[PDB]
């Protein structure tokens, strides 16, 4: 199988401020990466497909890169409404396996 | 308006089955895969199962292996999924995922999955 | 209001193997048809479903603009219902197909003296392939029934080959780079009008 490594598991910001977030492969998996958002109680919901396309309806501050085993994702504009838990996911091969995840909390 | 809804959570004894299904409207139900997720009460995602959009080939993971079975009827806009001997670790909430793009939708009939459902409650206990 | 960018797929300076065709998604924008079917430049220009014929006043939830080149022979491969090497093992289309197919000669750019062999495409496969199926997997095909162990002897072939593409050779040997839009409508958007 493929190990999908999601690390740290925790991030502090404060609004205004540029957020990345990193994903690691175990094999190749070509651009064959998704990435979830996810708030407490509620379904996840897709932001980026295929490692560089966002979703209708994403506002266009979200942009995420990389191809092969690394990835990244970057907000650029932290906002009130952008604290949740990061997901990613290869879609290459059975059995698609999810990360960690990565929870992105207030800065006081 | 594209809407995706589950239905078969409960409780259940350990070693017995269960039932669930996933209802959708808003679009064309046999172009597209569907999936299968699970979340653990304070854990992350985990991947069940993928059926294809004419139903030629099923996978599951391999910690349901050999007792969970994932069908789809398009006739009727529905996918089905059955629990066999269960245990106490498969307490979670699922969700009926809906794959983004036609047909294999670009690769190996695998790609992102941009609908979900509310997703349903299922605990094993005594 | 924002035109769509057509000059990134049409106007692309690298083209992509069959094999690996290439996706672009189009939406938000003000796409204008009637530059592309009425530029006379391309050669072949058939759309299934929709008609060309200045249609240009519909909605649509998503654009996907996928793009390759192939030879020439090849071309009439690219539609519904159609057999072959590259429609069984290298690009497949629905039976319900709506969309348009969009093919012009490339020898200008694609051939190149004594061989350009950057395009290939793939000779065998175990079964047939799915709409819109991509494969990029590299493992050697097995005529026989001794196992190959991963080397390339008796009954063990790789299964890519790549074209041999030069200036000189008939209409039927030559690139021709195909371009297929395909129109997707979702129960939300409808974001790609283009009037
Ligand atoms: C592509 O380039 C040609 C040459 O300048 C130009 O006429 C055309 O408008 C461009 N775009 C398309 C879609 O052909």
């Amino acid at each position: 199988d493929i190990q999908m490594t999601q690390s740290p598991s925790s991030l502090s910001a404060s609004v205004g401020d540029r957020v990345t977030i990193t994903c690691r492969a175990s094999q190749s998996i070509s651009s064959y990466l998704n990435w979830y958002q996810q708030k407490p109680g509620k379904a996840p919901k897709l932001l980026i497909y295929a490692a560089s396309s966002l979703q209708s309806g994403v506002p266009s501050r979200f942009s995420g890169s990389g191809s092969g085993t690394d990835f990244t994702l970057t907000i650029s504009s932290l906002q009130p409404e952008d604290f949740a838990t990061y997901y990613c996911q290869q879609s290459y091969s059975t059995p698609l396996t999810f990360g960690g995840g990565i929870k992105v909390d207030i800065k006081r | 308006q594209v809407q995706l809804q589950e239905s078969g959570g409960g409780v259940v004894q350990p070693g017995r089955s269960l039932r669930l299904s996933c209802a959708a409207s808003g679009f064309t139900f046999s172009r597209y895969g569907m999936h299968w997720v699970r979340q653990a009460p304070g854990k992350g995602l985990e991947w069940v199962a993928v059926i294809w959009y004419d139903g030629s080939n099923k996978y599951y993971a391999d910690s349901v292996k050999g007792r969970f079975t994932i069908s789809r009827d398009n006739s009727k806009n529905t996918l089905y999924l059955q629990m066999n001997s269960l245990r106490a670790d498969d307490t979670a909430v699922y969700y009926c995922a809906k794959q983004e793009g036609t047909y294999c939708s670009g690769g190996s009939c695998y790609s992102g999955l941009d609908y979900w459902g509310q997703g349903t409650l299922v605990t094993v206990s005594s | 209001t924002n035109l769509c960018p057509f000059g990134e797929v049409f106007n692309a300076t690298r083209f992509a193997s069959v094999y690996a065709w290439n996706r672009k998604r189009i939406s938000n924008c003000v796409a204008d048809y009637s530059v592309l079917y009425n530029s006379a430049s391309f050669s072949t220009f058939k759309c299934y479903g929709v008609s060309p014929t200045k249609l240009n006043d519909l909605c649509f939830t998503n654009v996907y603009a996928d793009s390759f080149v192939i030879r020439g022979d090849e071309v009439r491969q690219i539609a519904p219902g159609q057999t072959g090497k590259i429609a069984d093992y290298n690009y497949k289309l629905p039976d319900d197909f709506t969309g348009c197919v969009i093919a012009w000669n490339s020898n200008n750019l694609d051939s190149k003296v004594g061989g350009n062999y950057n395009y290939l495409y793939r000779l065998f496969r175990k079964s047939n392939l799915k709409p819109f199926e991509r494969d990029i997997s590299t493992e050697i095909y097995q005529a026989g029934s001794t196992p190959c162990n991963g080397v390339e002897g008796f009954n063990c072939y790789f299964p890519l080959q790549s074209y041999g593409f030069q200036p000189t050779n008939g209409v039927g040997y030559q690139p021709y780079r195909v371009v297929v839009l395909s129109f997707e409508l979702l129960h939300a958007p409808a974001t790609v009008c283009g009037p």
